[PDB]
């Protein structure tokens, strides 16, 4: 087989594998989701494709459970992966207890690949961050980030992938009490949030929404222009 | 035995150019009957078909493995499987599982993939391929179905007399078994065609 | 434990690119598929007149149908002499049938695929010319070190094989008897080879419906005659 | 051992991408121009043959073109070789499907299986990836006819119509021109493939010979895939032949 | 060059730079001899002082390899303290299989198949230290040979190993070694190493020998006090 | 140069530099020091602490009643002989119900330490070993390197500065046989005194000792019976 | 890189560790504390933004009753080793019935650090050393124990040991405020004087953690209630 | 880059394979084999550096079975590891075909464990070129010679060693007259050949000289004493 390291120290101590595999993360197109009162948005960005691709496969907004859904910025590659798993995860987990999963459960053992793959011979750290949202038990929602190094956080609004910094500079200042009252003012603030970064790109904004015991809904092309139609 | 414990039967016979074959739908568990909609034979594609009987789990697990192999030999080479090929697939899936062997009596009836030339043949519970021009016969009433086929078997009949020989040959024989009855299903391979006609028969 | 064959910033294979280059530095093999049957023939050149030509072969065959030739690095095609003959063998326990020319070639070009990819494994230095009939159809194919295999009607090889296409460009017909076949393959080789013409440094074989035969140097001696 | 000759794809370019696959879709470009499109009454597909010799003869069904399983069938650009590693390893995992489920497996689940295995070794395991670039054509129980692209990265995607190989930028420029969604069927969109490859092609005088084309379409309940006759692609370019006049 | 970077890459003049290194690390070890008669087998080795503090009988450099074999080391010492004790588990596993003592032409070739086996990969390294193999019995009498870093067996009459090599070895031809008996091989083994070493860099030094032989009975035994005191004052007779 | 990267490789001089580099990483640490008499064996295991909040390391190692050891070098890495030298010992209590000889142990644990030697990729033991053991024979004091080799000494100084201790041991050694008890700790403890400078010299709060002996078995002494050890000596 | 990961230095050190030690200096600033009644433990949480939620993240967690726990640098590569060292920890009672000294948690951990290696191992091994300051500490019939642990893996018996960046100033500043007997709502009047000054943020309830433990209270993590009463109480 | 390890040269060539040939070339020993109508003889260069040295202890002549004698030329590091490991072969030969192992195959195995070393990068080729005789009922006397890059093939007369290329130029006059075969006056053939090459007259214990015949499956060891009477007696 292939036995060795491949992540090591560097005379300043940073790691060099992983700020370039942070820096993929950051290549990506950008992602973005909130932790709204009542339920939970996630969107990202579309490159605009001219007239040819399908949406199926496009699309980057998933969901692990019922329960818990999920959204990446970065490389497309070991995004797939860390999907699968995790929904194994999920059934294997009602599998061990009768309980359904929880968002803090499931999260953590996401993470947790990343950073064996980390410390493992021959393994590599992946190029993507990913969103961890769901609904805990009483219906307290949750949103989790990923990190390449195998960190999870929390967050209550939260944005990845390209311009990752840029929209959080407009997260941190509009991000107050009036954000995220409201399924509505919820789903207005992530279009908002990704305003900063779209260069004339219109429509390519997809959304998703999933409200209390209902799992994870597509927003239609034409229910998110519903929203988008007010902007001034 | 185990072989006993679901029951069924098959038969097959040849014609000159063609064959034939035909197999009773009873399903059940010992003295007990369950359903007559049973299904013991399976098409292979194009003028080949496999019957199977006894033990029912095996009947539905080792015909779900040949499609898999089947597919892939007619992946990689463009052309159909001989029949006489096909039963060294069969032979050699029963005897890599031989210590602890599946329960099935399979039956192979069918014409050469090249053209019109018929071959027919069956093989046995621990996988020993044998090639018998005549007819095959299998399942717990075989005992019974032997004087029948035998005596009404011919080694020259058109389409036209398969049809009432392997029907009357069923009839009567199964009658006397148990465990076996109940509906038949009968499959006619023609070369341009197939016929498939389903039989009158007492429920009991 | 590594494999040490990468992607060249033009794309190209560096490891399999040399690969070729070793192949077309060794003896010219050319063949010819024609009329009923497929003609191989290939040039042994000894250091000197003390090594026994009868001893060791070029022409090898594989099962009754099929045979094989080569140019290129010797010890690398006596591994594949192995890997073939057993395959064959394996697919003779499953089917109870001849192997056919396009089953054999797929799986044993994919030998050559698993050691361009496996760590710690050089690829292949050598370059095969695959002869087989199966159903009254001849099969004349030719694999690569990078373990591609295409189909030729004729095809030439080895050393001075750009003057060996151009023959085959001309001398190469249809409706060419396999005998013909074979003198023409003679003529191609005419101005590669130079010094002293023999049967035994000429190495011939062909594959017909009675199977794959090889040809003695009695019997080439009398194909010499052009 | 000698970790001087060891190049570790694994390892991160300073500007966060892979050495290996940034050569790999170069190298997928030297090969030949294939194209594919998905219509209304089937799927369509395309492609050139770079191989130009008087001694060939491709005794087999096509050179490019593969079929996958009775539903789907495929065609490639890349490295020749690694090519025959993923057909077979689409063949395994569609049989397999059957196995469990009795049923053909949908077109979305083929791709995404193979596309795990893709990227398995450029995560680990020190092997080097696969050059290669596969289009699948096909038919599903609730997508019906799709038309998807590959990446060696083991990224992929719906489509619509693309393109693969040498003329990537000029091609797929030229599909979107014409290109008609849901409209233009088989009958008629072949003839853009036509209109396509000699476009793709520099040398002048498109022949059938050069060109293979197959087509797979469901009817009666039966899935039907067949390779056009070229005496009949022949008569298809005389259509082509006299467009410019007319 | 970087062409003597691994054992596992050939010299553009075809040699194996990491094995002759591995002869050139015996010629750092002090100097070590042998040598075989009618009677016996005759060991010696020079230890070297390095302090005081040092207990009488440390830094033994004779191994007892089986009953009817010894050795003596020269090289680096854990390396052939190492390889004692794979050489003592094979002789044992050789009388737990076939039930008798394995001869010394037997034992030497099998621990040169794992002396050799190291010179082979990248992976491991080659053995940094040269011995010899003695053995007697009645089957076959006095026998001697000799393992490289390269893993080959050479049997000699005579033989010096350790740092001055060339210089002891045409000493033991200047006398022949046959005819004389170990009783007086232990007299000239005392007065050659005298002849060897010079007081330069290297202070004191004490004679280490050993004893296989039909005087021993067949079996591995060091020298006594007595007897090797008394072959000692014959040897100052040269340096008197 | 190119000769350093790894053990296999050999100088030009026969010589693996990384066997020489593991003997530098002893000398980068606490000296300690150890000798026998023809009864009784003490260890003088020298504790230092990073600064002055933090408090000693532990340089003692309890191995078995009839065995002890201190340790010279890189810290961790006696753990993992550690946890082993115990097993070994415990096994032959296990097995034969009787304590594994000294000599034995020691040949079996510098079999494990040159094992990973010669295999590429396995680094070698970078901490020195000075173990001390009593038998039916008497007490033993076993100095080990990382190069595996190990000797019997009567008196051994290892560790930085260990230079004008050895040249003290030495001129001593005559009477290390034939002291008692107290005066083997005595002398032991002044040896200590040439591994450091002249401005801090020794303590009891720093200086920790262990002693095996006939019908003693080994015992870890660091304070409280320390002081009355060190005082009453001249230095 | 040109080089290996258990070259040695011709100073006799290790390329790959010596660079461990090199990046813990780029932890947050942390501190335990032992007294004679009790353990106390504080940490920098160190919030990058006020969206991310302090709460959540937790570098003290409780292995046992009597243990806590410090993290310093890289937080999974803490997260990794405690994982373990609460399997041993319940191992430990699930056999004798009994918590699990403070002394015998790290040499669990210790033997889980010592462990790191490449090749001759299996995959499922840790390839690099953690760039985590470790601080164990806890009270049992022993007494009160703080045991100090570095990415070399020794475990030794301190009064306080500072971890982090400020640890080179800040350990020195805490030999001099703690001697003799001093306990623990002391000890935690020097303990955020001592922090908030090495820190750029000011101190607060959710910008640091802090929890202690006792002889007769075990490991209790201080609430908003028992946080907001020690910064002003300072 | 390719100058150290086995892998493919711009040029097509094995630089690691290549500098084995010189290593084979660099033990100063040299080797000559002829084979005969009736019989097939082994001549090489038996060298004794010092008077200490013993002779049956130092031997270039091995035995792989009982009617297959072996010949080495090389490193002798080299040497003694591949005896050992035919010697696992020729034996489970036997263990499974039930006869005495013929010399095509035992070429053909050796070869396949040679061909590995230069095929897997992990190891490496080995510095000796093994010559292997024998006789079977069909072809009768049999010889051949495996270099480390795994190739062999049937040798009327072979040679190898730094006169080499002297030794080979004089075994082709000698069969350039149609020498008339038999079983001494072969073995003078051979011993001629390095007596002409370095032009020194060799004394009987400074050449190694092996013997198989048709009346002799078994391999033989000349002895010195009968060298002694074919070097002196006979150098007509």
């Amino acid at each position: 087989s292939y036995d060795r390291a491949i992540t090591v120290f560097s005379p300043d101590g940073h790691l060099f594998q992983v700020e370039y595999a942070q820096e993929a993360v950051k290549k990506g197109s950008t992602a973005v989701g909130v932790r709204g009162k009542d339920i939970v948005v996630l969107g990202v960005e579309k490159k605009s494709v001219a007239k040819l691709q399908d949406e199926r496969t496009v699309r980057k907004i998933c969901a692990l459970d019922d329960n818990v859904c999920m959204a990446f910025a970065g490389l497309t590659a070991d995004a797939r992966i860390v999907i699968n798993r995790a929904r194994v995860e999920c059934q294997s987990h009602r599998l061990t207890v009768e309980d359904p999963v929880t968002v803090e459960y499931i999260t953590r053992y996401i993470a947790s690949l990343k950073q064996r793959y980390t410390q493992s011979n021959g393994r590599r750290p992946f190029g993507i961050s990913a969103l961890i949202v769901g609904f805990d038990f009483d219906g307290t929602p949750r949103l989790y980030q990923t990190d390449p190094s195998g960190t999870y956080h929390a967050w209550k609004a939260n944005a990845i992938g390209r311009g990752a910094k840029s929209v959080r500079e407009f997260l941190e200042k509009n991000y107050t009490d009036e954000a995220i009252e409201t399924d509505d003012l919820t789903i207005k603030l992530v279009i908002k949030a990704l305003l900063e970064v779209v260069q004339s790109g219109g429509k390519n904004i997809e959304l998703a929404v999933m409200r209390r015991d209902q799992p994870l809904k597509i927003l239609n092309p034409e229910e998110i222009e519903k929203y988008v139609a007010e902007i001034e | 035995s185990i072989m006993s414990y679901n029951g069924g039967a098959v038969m097959a016979m040849k014609g000159k150019n063609c064959v034939a074959i035909a197999a009773d739908r009873r399903f059940g568990i010992q003295a007990q009957m369950v359903t007559t909609d049973f299904q013991k034979i399976f098409p292979m594609g194009d003028r080949l078909y496999i019957g199977l009987a006894g033990l029912a789990t095996d009947v539905q697990t080792v015909a779900q493995r040949l499609k898999f192999r089947l597919n892939l030999y007619e992946l990689k080479e463009g052309r159909q499987i001989k029949p006489y090929t096909l039963m060294s697939m069969v032979a050699n899936l029963l005897y890599e599982k031989r210590f602890g062997p599946y329960y099935t009596e399979p039956v192979i009836a069918g014409l050469d993939p090249k053209t019109f030339k018929p071959f027919i043949c069956s093989l046995d519970l621990i996988g020993c391929p044998m090639v018998t021009d005549d007819f095959v016969v299998s399942g717990t009433c075989t005992e019974q179905m032997y004087g029948m086929c035998e005596s009404l078997w011919e080694p020259n009949m058109d389409p036209e007399h398969l049809f009432e020989t392997i029907s009357q040959a069923m009839l009567n024989a199964v009658d006397r078994d148990a465990v076996s009855g109940m509906g038949v299903i009968v499959h006619i391979i023609e070369k341009d065609k197939i016929t498939t006609r389903t039989l009158k028969a007492r429920m009991d | 434990s590594f494999s040490l064959t990468t992607f060249s910033p033009s794309g190209k294979l560096v490891q399999i690119e040399y690969a070729l280059a070793a192949v077309a530095g060794g003896a010219p093999s050319v063949g010819i598929k024609a009329a009923n049957g497929v003609v191989l023939a290939t040039e042994k050149k000894q250091k000197s007149i003390l090594y026994d030509e009868r001893s060791v072969h070029k022409v090898e065959p594989i099962t009754k149908h099929i045979g094989l030739v080569y140019s290129g690095m010797g010890p690398d095609y006596r591994v594949l002499v192995h890997r073939a003959r057993k395959l064959a063998q394996q697919y003779y326990l499953v089917y109870q049938e001849p192997i056919p020319t396009a089953q054999l070639v797929q799986r044993v070009a994919s030998v050559m695929q698993e050691y361009t990819q496996s760590g710690g494994v050089r690829p292949f230095g050598v370059s095969l010319l695959i002869c087989g009939w199966n159903e009254g159809r001849p099969y004349l194919f030719q694999s690569d070190p990078s373990g591609a295999y295409f189909a030729w009607k004729a095809t030439a090889m080895g050393k001075n094989y750009v003057n060996g296409k151009t023959f085959l460009e001309k001398r190469y017909n249809e409706d060419l008897e396999l005998e013909d076949a074979i003198h023409t393959a003679i003529l191609t080789l005419k101005e590669s080879f130079e010094g002293q013409m023999t049967e035994d440094n000429i190495e011939v074989g062909i594959c017909n419906e009675a199977g794959f035969r090889r040809l003695t140097p009695t019997e080439v001696k009398d194909y010499l005659a052009a | 051992m000698s970790r001087r000759y060891d190049s570790r794809t694994t390892i991160f370019s300073p500007e966060g991408r892979l050495y290996q696959v940034e050569y790999a879709m170069e190298a997928i470009g030297h090969a030949g121009t294939c194209l594919g499109i998905l219509a209304n009454d089937g799927v369509l597909l395309a492609a050139e043959r770079r191989n130009i010799h008087k001694l060939l003869d491709e005794v087999f069904f096509s050179e490019k073109i593969y079929k996958l399983n009775e539903d789907m069938a495929c065609s490639v650009a890349g490295i020749t070789s690694d090519a025959n590693v993923l057909t077979n390893e689409l063949r395994l995992i569609a049989q397999r499907y059957l196995l469990q489920y009795q049923e053909p497996i949908p077109c979305e689940q083929l791709v995404t299986a193979l596309c795990d295995i893709k990227q398995a070794y450029t995560q680990f395991g020190g092997k080097r990836p696969f050059g290669v670039s596969l289009l699948y054509i096909g038919w599903d129980k609730h997508y019906g006819f799709q038309l998807y692209q590959s990446d060696p990265s083991g990224n992929y995607g719906g489509w619509k119509a693309t393109c693969i190989g040498n003329n990537s930028a000029a091609a797929v420029s030229m599909l979107k021109q014409d290109y008609k969604e849901g409209e233009m069927t088989l009958k008629s969109a072949l003839a853009l493939a036509i209109k396509v490859l000699n476009k793709t092609m520099d040398v002048s005088k498109l022949s059938a010979e050069k060109v293979e084309i197959a087509t797979l379409t469901r009817e009666n309940g039966k899935t039907v895939i067949r390779v056009l006759k070229q005496k009949e692609v022949e008569q298809l370019i005389k259509k082509h032949e006299e467009e410019e006049a007319k | 060059t970087g062409y003597d970077l691994s054992a596992s890459t050939f010299s553009p003049d075809g040699r194996v730079f990491q094995v002759e290194y591995a002869m050139k690390a015996v010629e750092n070890s002090s100097t070590a001899i042998g040598i075989r008669c009618k009677d016996g087998v005759v060991f010696g080795v020079e230890k070297l002082v390095l302090s005081k503090l040092y207990e009488e009988g440390s830094n033994k450099r004779l191994f007892n390899v089986d009953r009817h074999v010894g050795m003596a080391v020269a090289g680096l010492l854990a390396d052939a303290r190492s390889l004692a004790d794979i050489a003592r588990e094979e002789a044992s596993n050789f009388r737990s299989n076939f039930g008798y003592n394995i001869p010394l032409k037997h034992l030497a070739d099998r621990v040169a198949m794992y002396v050799h086996a190291y010179t082979l990969y990248s992976a491991v390294r080659p053995f940094g230290c040269s011995f010899m193999l003695g053995s007697y019995s009645v089957n076959d009498g006095a026998q001697l040979y000799m393992i490289d870093p390269s893993g080959v067996s050479y049997g000699y009459w005579g033989c010096a190993i350790g740092k001055a090599r060339q210089a002891a070895k045409t000493e033991i031809e200047k006398l022949q070694m046959k005819e004389m008996t170990c009783r007086d091989v232990v007299k000239e083994v005392a007065k050659i190493i005298y002849i060897v070493h010079d007081e330069v860099k290297d202070k004191a030094f004490e004679l280490e020998l050993s004893w296989v032989g039909e005087i021993t009975n067949g079996r591995h035994e060091i020298v006594p006090k007595d007897v090797r005191e008394e072959a000692e004052k014959y040897a100052k007779e040269s340096l008197k | 140069n190119q000769y350093d990267n790894d053990v296999t490789v050999w100088s030009p001089q026969g010589r693996i530099h990384q066997i020489e580099y593991a003997m530098e990483a002893v000398k980068q640490g606490s000296a300690t020091v150890g000798l026998k008499s023809k009864t009784h064996a003490v260890l003088v295991a020298l504790k230092r602490a990073q600064s002055e909040l933090a408090a000693h390391q532990k340089k003692i190692l309890h191995v078995d009643n009839h065995i002890g050891i201190s340790i010279a070098g890189l810290t961790a890495d006696a753990r993992l002989l550690c946890n082993f030298m115990r097993q070994e010992c415990l096994d032959s209590r296990f097995v034969f119900d009787r304590p594994l000889p000294v000599s034995r142990l020691v040949s079996l644990i510098g079999s494990k330490t040159q094992i990973p030697t010669q295999r590429y990729g396995r680094r070698p033991y970078g901490v020195g070993l000075l173990i001390a053991g009593y038998d039916d024979m008497g007490p033993h004091i076993f100095q080990t390197c990382p190069s595996a080799n190990y000797f019997d000494c009567r008196a051994m100084s290892i560790g930085a500065r260990s230079q004008s201790a050895r040249t003290y041991l030495e001129r001593h050694m005559s009477e290390f046989m034939e002291c008692n008890l107290n005066e083997l700790v005595k002398h032991g403890l002044r040896a200590l005194r040439e591994t450091l400078p002249a401005e801090q010299d020794l303590t009891t709060k720093n200086v920790s000792i262990g002693i095996v002996g006939k019908d003693l078995e080994f015992t870890i002494y660091d304070d409280d019976d320390v002081s009355p050890f060190l005082e009453g000596l001249e230095e | 890189y040109d080089r290996g990961v258990n070259t040695f230095s011709p100073e006799g050190r290790l390329f790959q560790v010596e660079y461990a030690i090199e990046a813990i200096k780029l932890g947050s600033t942390a501190i335990g504390i032992q007294t004679s009644e009790g353990v106390c433990l504080a940490v920098e949480k160190r919030i990058t933004s006020p969206l991310m939620e302090p709460s959540s993240i937790e570098k003290i967690v409780e292995i046992d009753a009597h243990i806590g726990c410090a993290m310093s640098g890289l937080i999974a590569d803490a997260k990794t080793l405690i994982d373990k060292a609460r399997v041993e920890t319940q191992n430990h009672w699930f056999t004798y019935n009994e918590t699990m000294t403070v002394e015998s948690v790290t040499q669990a951990v210790s033997n889980l650090a010592l462990q790191f290696g490449e090749e001759d191992a299996d995959p499922g091994a840790m390839s690099r050393p953690f760039g985590v300051a470790l601080l164990f500490g806890g009270v049992d019939e022993k007494g009160p124990q703080l045991f100090h642990m570095d990415p070399s893996g020794t475990f030794v018996q301190c009064d306080a040991r500072a971890i982090g960046s400020a640890s080179e100033g800040a350990q020195s500043s805490l030999q001099e405020v703690y001697h003799k007997s001093m306990t623990l709502k002391e000890a935690i009047k020097s303990s955020l004087i001592i922090l908030k000054q090495v820190m750029e943020e000011k101190l607060n309830a959710t910008n640091i953690e802090l929890a202690t433990v006792q002889p007769g209270q075990n490991f209790h993590m201080f609430t908003k209630e028992e946080l907001e009463e020690v910064i002003k109480d300072i | 880059f390719d100058r150290h390890i086995t892998i493919f040269s711009p040029e097509g060539r094995l630089y690691q394979v290549e500098y084995a040939f010189k290593a084979i070339n660099q033990g100063g020993l040299t080797s000559v084999a002829v084979r005969g109508k009736d019989c097939a003889v082994i001549v090489t260069q038996k060298k004794v550096p010092d008077k200490l040295l013993d002779s049956s202890t130092v031997t270039h002549l091995f035995k792989i079975t009982e009617n297959i004698g072996c010949v080495m030329t090389g490193m002798t590091a080299d040497s003694r590891s591949q005896v050992q490991r035919a010697r696992y072969e020729a034996a489970n030969w036997k263990y499974k075909y039930g006869y005495e192992i013929p010399v095509d195959m035992l070429c053909k195995r050796i070869a396949d464990i040679s061909q590995v070393y230069t095929q897997n990068a992990e190891m490496r080729p080995l510095g000796c070129c093994m010559i292997l005789i024998g006789i079977d009922e069909e072809q009768g006397p049999q010889v051949y010679k495996c270099d480390p890059a795994g190739y062999y093939c049937g040798f009327k007369a072979t040679a190898a060693g730094v006169k080499q290329t002297e030794s080979t130029s004089f075994l082709e006059k000698k069969v350039k007259k149609k020498f008339d075969w038999t079983f001494e006056q072969t073995v003078e053939t051979a011993i001629t050949c390095l007596s002409t090459v370095l032009s020194i007259d060799f004394k009987p214990s400074e050449i190694e000289v092996g013997v198989v015949t048709v009346e002799n499956p078994k391999f033989r060891i000349l002895t010195e004493a009968e060298i002694d009477a074919h070097l002196v007696a006979l150098a007509e």
